[PDB]
């Protein structure tokens, strides 16, 4: 906002609160919130399987 | 995708580069170069053989 | 390009050429090419397959 840089290329939110104070351009990519998990081993309790 | 957000470039107000960079981004996007270089820098190991 | 008005709030792809000659807002519905195909023919009954 004080122009102490030039066009900033970096992971940077597109937020309303920032767009109000700084200017943005067309996104080069889109984010997302998604789960992260480890694939199951496959093992199951001795009661459920049979 | 629980949420939707976009990475865009920052600049102060009145910058002439906003539009010139938007058009550049669109052309490079149509070039698919972004796609392949994203693949490269997000490639890593790959899946092993597990069957 | 003429001036009937400023707005066309419709599905309108923000392409390189269209941003050459049209100023665009930021995207609200990101769109992509996918494929459409049938689920299993699944032609099995519980009546006589036994
Ligand atoms: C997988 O096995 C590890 C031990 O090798 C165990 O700690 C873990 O709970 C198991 N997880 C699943 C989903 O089977």
């Amino acid at each position: 906002i004080d122009h102490k840089a030039d066009l900033a290329v970096a992971p940077l939110a597109i937020t309303y609160v920032r767009e109000k104070v700084i200017d943005f351009s067309k996104p080069f990519m889109t984010l997302g919130i998604s789960i992260l998990y480890r694939k199951p081993n496959g093992t199951n309790p001795g009661v459920f399987s049979f | 995708l629980i949420d939707s957000k976009g990475y865009g470039v920052g600049t102060p107000m009145g910058s002439p580069y906003r539009d010139k960079i938007t058009i550049a981004i669109l052309q490079l996007q149509e070039e698919g170069k972004l796609h392949m270089m994203k693949e490269k820098w997000w490639r890593g190991n790959g899946c092993p053989e597990e069957e």
